[PDB]
């Protein structure tokens, strides 16, 4: 069942073919297919419990013992320490779904596991795996066409954000931050809408700064239409608050100039020493005067500065911040409307950014100070500040907010939506079932397997919520057939009704399309592999 | 080696560049073209300038080659281009050629 | 053996001689061949090979699988070498070469066992291969009209046939159209480096796109980059090889001053040098600036203040592709940025592509290059897609060089086998058995196709043999219909040079393996 | 002179495709943009360019 081949020739002479062939292993054909299907089924069964509002989290521990509690499927699979190649394929599929869409990272794994589970029985019945892959591909094509058919459009207009709020709430329902559901959804929607190119173009995520500080409450998470800075004012006696601040962003340290080229300044007499000292003093005074002449109120530097410049800034009523990072410098320049100036000689009034309020914020008994640059005129950059009772919920809130921002970005890219809760899956399964009847017999089995695999999402949602899976799914499917309504799903929250359109369970159409496409492609790729050659060396 | 500015100004004046690392190849090229290996960047005098019927960049199989080709049925150096489906076979053919 | 007090060779020198070592070599070649048999035809499968570091690779290509196999048998390595040769010269048929060579060796194995002189077998292989190559050249179908639509259809059908064995076979029409369009843009040499292939994780296979221009990933922008506009409607592109940073003038430059005024003058001179370079670039009229060398934050902010776009550390091949698409010149100096050295494209845009930022140059009318953007759910998925596209690209290039095609699916193998048997019936008889064995070995390809597809190989081969004998040249295996069909009318088209090189390489490898009588292995140093 | 006969080994097309070229072949590429000259006037420099 392994070790490749071992014959040692029919003449008794040594028969060595592959280097270290006696320590290697190989699997061929149906055995390899069954092993792949088993590994994928194990991964999908582990992941399926974290689906829906009633889904549960996984506590992940890395090498150094650090602990992350999360429900995000992509994070769970990324931190999971797998060795099986098919498990790595599942992890990479989840990462791909995260990259392209940002949501649905758990549904793809469950769908792929269900598809391979059905393919197991299909193979046992004696069907070539390529036939199964082709049937899966064409069933997925039919399902995607049906998804396009049953989709609905929403308004992405700034004046009315209610559909966007509902979509973000549906995304955040499964996360732990549902205790502040509407607030978190609304801040995510406002963040995405603020930093976005209007004409259906990209939403650039470097304009969104996500910061998490321990303490306070999760409800204290707020949207700052500006920049939060880990730094504070350089001089301890500088004022802690500036109103109507005229910012002066600089990337030159407030130090005497220094040529980049290798250089040496020769001092040959006492007059040279006096001239050098006067030059240093006058350079400090001149740079301070040049900063002051523009009428600026706050000076922001990137590379820090020394004591004389600090005291001169304090003496001239010029609050300043040093050692600000490059990304933070760019964000401040974008938000305040100012220009980054490389040296004082080029500093003018028109290059000054304006901020309504610059404040230093304390965090209780921690000595830790952070700076707020908010109340900008037309800030094109936004920042999200997250609080919590421990760092773990802070990280989970960070990734939940990332999911919400990704979903709103997808909505901006394409405004067509479908109603979740398994309604879309049930409708796609019904469409595939109707298509299978007209198809010739051979591909009917593949199409029916695809439909049954699609039916796993409502089953998982119902089982996670305590309801009986098969009975609930069958009843919902019968209702969908009886009255034409592709919006009937699994009432996970027990609100009384099954109509997800009324319950405002909304998902992006492109998210579902990407889910089905990626699952089908990965399932085909796994089904096409019929041979493994591991080193089998058990190395350390 | 070829400097970046030198390559720029050579490209500006439509000049083909070949960089032979091995001194043996340079000597053989001097033999087969008739040029003299100058030790400075001085422009070549008439006698030191080499001549050839055609120089071009070509691909044989999957390897890019630079060919110095004489149309005349003469020259100091002639080359045999050996093709084959195996390196060992070409080595054996080279031994037969020797 | 009598132990001599002083032995001839070193200790541990192993030597195998005679018929048994030849039979062992044939068996080793069979062992190598059976490791790639299942990867043949539209019903072929993929192999998953894990290296020592645990980085698995998945491929349907015979050459890749053989390379990833650590073959150490000296006779078996010939099959890997001929697979590499077929990949290099043609790019497709890397599996057929190995199966054909191994089948030749297997067919002549019984005669080797009974003491037949190997030189006779070698001569028979040479004669049969010469005859088969001549027959292929004679019966290959060529279109002597130079029609644009017909020649494009020939290219597309050849690409489809070369692609209908991989995981992208479901989108084979789409990918073949893209590949043909990509190849037709290359000017005269059809260099591979002029066809960029970018792999972006995430997305469906149908989301793959071919850009009539050049695209590449964003390369570590500095601070102040986000204030540069990311869309231009008629930009002029300044392709540069320049480091736009404040730095030492040279690595061996030393500045010696003895006055503070000279110190200030030196600092201002450095700033003025940088600003002079930047001002020359700006006054050149360009809006997009690309450099192979890094572009500093000062230059980035300078260009942002002028509503210009900059990007440093752009890879050299990407700059070459941009030059070919837009028609500029990579300037190492900015002293003469004339209008004829600036690239020009209709639209430049930076967009989000599956979690990454890519710069797009589109609308180039004189572009001699193109870039593939492949989407997939895994790194190995996109790598196998790239390998399949490479196979299709090489096939299309070879078809561009000469449009001579033969029907695939084993039709050519059946025709050659029938011709070789007909020839073998008319020779004295010692060569007859060997030539008949060659003809029978030629039947391996359709038999392996039927075995991979799950057919009954014997019945299909019988029907194919009867059809070829009774009349019909292009009849081969029809996978979907579980039967045989005219493969020429089914558009199973492959270039004639594919089969020509396959037969030549397989024959050369078989002759080389047969000609060996002893193997001497010195102890490892 | 024996050394005046050079051998270039290029894999791919079988030994029957071998040919004799009156010149030399280098398995390398060109540094610049020009890739073909019809009336070459080679100037050889042993010093770095
Ligand atoms: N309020 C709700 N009622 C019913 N189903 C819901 C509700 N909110 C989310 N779901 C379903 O839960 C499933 C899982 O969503 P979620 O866990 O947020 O992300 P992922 O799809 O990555 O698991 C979705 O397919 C969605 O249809
Ligand atoms: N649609 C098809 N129907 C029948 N045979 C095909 C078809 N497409 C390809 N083949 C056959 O499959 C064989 C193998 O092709 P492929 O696996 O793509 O590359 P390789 O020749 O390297 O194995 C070819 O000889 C060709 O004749
Ligand atoms: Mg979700
Ligand atoms: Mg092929």
């Amino acid at each position: 069942a392994s070790m490749g081949t071992l014959a040692f020739d029919e003449y008794g002479r040594p028969f060595l073919i592959i280097k270290d062939q006696d320590r290697k292993s190989r699997l061929m054909g149906l055995e390899a297919l069954k092993s792949h299907i088993m590994a994928a089924k194990a991964v999908a069964n582990t992941m399926r419990t974290s689906l829906g509002p009633n889904g549960l989290d996984k506590m992940m521990v890395d090498k150094d013992g650090d602990v992350t509690v999360t429900n995000d499927g992509a994070t769970i699979l990324s931190m999971m320490d797998v060795d099986h190649q098919i498990a790595k394929l599942m992890v990479e599929l989840s990462k791909s779904q995260d990259d392209e869409i940002g949501d649905g990272t758990t549904g793809v794994v469950v769908l792929a596991g269900a598809l391979l589970e059905e393919a197991e029985q299909l193979l046992d019945r004696g069907i070539h795996p390529i036939r199964i892959a082709d049937g899966y591909e064409q069933a997925a094509r039919v399902a995607i066409e049906h998804l396009d058919k049953i989709s609905d459009s929403v308004l992405v207009d700034i004046k009315d954000t209610e559909p966007l709020i509902q979509t973000a709430k549906t995304t955040l329902g499964s996360k732990v931050v549902n205790s502040c559901h509407r607030q978190m959804a609304e801040i995510a929607v406002n963040a995405v809408l603020t930093v976005a190119d209007m004409e259906r173009r990209d939403v650039d995520f470097e304009l969104i700064k996500v910061e998490g500080k321990v303490g306070g409450r999760l409800e204290d998470t707020k949207l700052i239409k500006g920049v939060i800075v880990d730094k504070d004012f350089s001089h301890p006696q500088m004022p802690k608050k500036v109103e109507d601040a005229k910012i002066a962003i600089l990337t030159c340290p407030f130090e005497p100039p220094k040529p980049k080229t290798k250089h040496k300044l020769d001092v040959t007499s006492v007059e040279d020493y006096k001239a050098l000292q006067k030059y240093e003093k006058e350079k400090f005074e001149e740079m301070i005067q040049q900063i002051k002449e523009t009428g600026a109120n706050l000076a922001i530097c990137q590379w820090g500065f020394d004591d004389e410049a600090n005291h001169l800034l304090l003496q001239n009523n010029l609050p300043a911040v040093r050692w600000v990072g490059g990304p933070e410098i760019e964000l401040i320049a974008i938000a305040t409307g100012g220009r980054i100036v490389p040296r004082f000689s080029e500093l003018t009034a028109e290059k000054l950014g304006f901020a309504g309020l610059v404040q230093e914020i304390s965090f209780g008994t921690t000595k830790d100070k952070m700076l707020v640059i908010e109340q900008c005129k037309n800030s094109r950059a936004v920042t999200i500040f997250i609080r919590g009772g421990n760092k773990m919920i802070i990280e989970e809130a960070k990734r939940s907010l990332h999911d919400a921002l990704c979903v709103i970005r997808n909505l901006i890219r394409d405004n067509r939506v479908v109603y979740g809760g398994g309604a879309a899956e049930i409708s796609c399964a019904l469409a595939v079932s109707q298509e299978a009847d007209k198809c010739p017999t051979l591909e009917q089995y593949a199409m029916r397997a695809f439909a049954d695999a699609l039916e796993v999402i409502p089953m998982a949602l119902s089982e996670n919520s305590g309801m009986n899976p098969i009975q609930t799914m069958t009843e919902v499917r019968a209702r969908q057939v009886k009255e034409m309504n592709p919006a009937l799903g699994i009432d996970c929250l027990h609100k009384g009704t099954n109509d997800m359109k009324q319950q405002h369970v909304i998902e992006t159409l492109i998210g579902k399309k990407q889910q089905i496409s990626l699952a089908t492609q990965m399932v085909r790729m796994i089904l096409k592999i019929d041979d493994i050659r591991k080193p089998g060396e058990s190395e350390e | 080696k070829v400097a970046d500015m030198a390559l720029h100004y050579a490209n500006k004046y439509n000049i083909m560049l070949v960089r032979l690392n091995s001194k043996w190849d340079l000597r053989r090229l001097c033999k087969t073209v008739g040029a003299t290996a100058l030790p400075r960047l001085t422009p070549p005098v008439l006698e030191e300038m080499g001549h050839c019927d055609s120089v071009y960049l070509s691909e044989v199989g999957d390897t890019q080659v630079v060919v110095f080709k004489h149309e005349k049925e003469d020259g100091a150096i002639s080359t045999i281009v050996l093709r084959g489906s195996t390196d060992n076979l070409m080595d054996d053919i080279e031994r037969a050629v020797d | 053996m009598m132990p001599t007090p002083v032995i001839l060779l070193k200790e541990g020198t192993d030597s195998s001689q005679g018929i048994p070592q030849l039979v062992s070599n044939i068996s080793a070649c069979q062992v190598i061949a059976e490791a790639v048999r299942t990867t043949l035809g539209p019903r072929g499968m993929d192999k998953l090979i894990v290296d020592g570091r645990g980085k698995a690779t998945i491929s349907n290509d015979g050459a890749t699988i053989l390379k990833l196999l650590d073959v150490v048998h000296p006779a078996a390595k010939t099959l890997v070498d001929i697979a590499k040769s077929q990949d290099a010269e043609v790019g497709d048929g890397t599996t057929s070469v190995t199966l054909l060579a191994a089948e030749f060796l297997k067919q002549v194995k019984p005669y080797v066992e009974e003491g037949l002189h190997p030189q006779i077998i070698i001569r028979a292989f040479r004669t049969a291969t010469q005859l088969a190559v001549n027959k292929i050249k004679e019966i290959a179908v060529t279109v002597k009209k130079a029609d644009k639509v017909e020649q494009r259809k020939l290219l597309e059908k050849c690409a489809m046939t070369a692609l209908s064995s991989k995981l992208i076979s479901q989108q084979k029409a789409f990918f073949a159209k893209m590949v043909v369009d990509a190849v037709m843009m290359l000017d005269d040499l059809l260099q591979l480096k002029m066809i960029g292939i970018k792999k972006v994780q995430g997305g469906a296979l149908e989301d793959s796109q071919l850009v009539a221009g050049v695209a590449f990933k964003k390369t570590f922008s500095y601070a102040g980059f986000e204030m540069q506009p990311k869309k231009y409607h008629n930009p002029k592109i300044a392709l540069l090889n320049v480091e736009l940073e404040l730095k030492a003038e040279k690595d061996n430059a030393e500045i010696r001053v003895h006055t503070v005024e000279d110190y200030q003058a030196i600092v201002d001179a450095e700033w003025n040098i940088l600003y002079d370079k930047l001002e020359k670039i700006h006054h050149s009229g360009a809006k997009v600036v690309l450099s192979k060398l890094p572009i500093g934050d000062v230059a980035t902010q300078y260009f942002a203040d002028r509503d210009m776009f900059c990007a440093g550390r752009v890879p050299e091949e990407d700059l070459k592709r941009t030059m070919m698409a837009c028609g500029g010149s990579i300037q190492t100096s900015v002293n003469a940025l004339s209008a004829d050295v600036l690239g020009r494209c209709q639209v430049f845009e930076e967009t989000q592509i599956g979690g990454e930022r890519y710069n797009f140059f589109t609308g180039c009318p004189k572009a001699k290059t193109c870039t593939f953007i492949l989407r997939g759910g895994a790194e190995q998925f996109m790598e196998e897609t790239e390998r399949s596209l490479h196979d299709a690209i090489m096939i299309v290039r070879r078809a561009i060089k000469n449009d001579s095609v033969v029907a695939g699916g084993g039709a050519i193998e059946m025709e050659l086998s029938k011709y070789l048997r007909d020839y073998s019936r008319t020779i004295p008889g010692k060569q007859q058995l060997l030539i008949g064995a060659y003809a029978k070995a030629l039947e391996i390809i359709p038999r392996q196709l039927c075995d991979n597809a799950g057919f009954d190989a014997t019945n299909i081969l019988n029907k194919l043999r009867a059809r070829h004998a009774q009349g019909g040249t292009w009849y081969g295996v029809d996978i979907n219909n579980e039967d045989i069909a005219d493969n020429f009318e089914a558009f199973v088209w492959e270039p004639a040079m594919v089969r020509i090189n396959a037969l030549t390489a397989a024959s050369e490898a078989a002759c080389l393996i047969v000609s060996v009588d002893e193997t001497i292995k010195n102890p490892r140093s | 002179n024996v050394d005046n006969i050079r051998v270039c080994k290029i894999l791919g097309s079988g030994i029957s495709s071998s040919s004799v070229l009156h010149g030399m072949v280098f398995k390398k590429e060109t540094e610049g943009d020009v890739t073909s000259v019809k009336d070459a006037k080679i100037a050889v420099y042993s010093c770095p360019f």
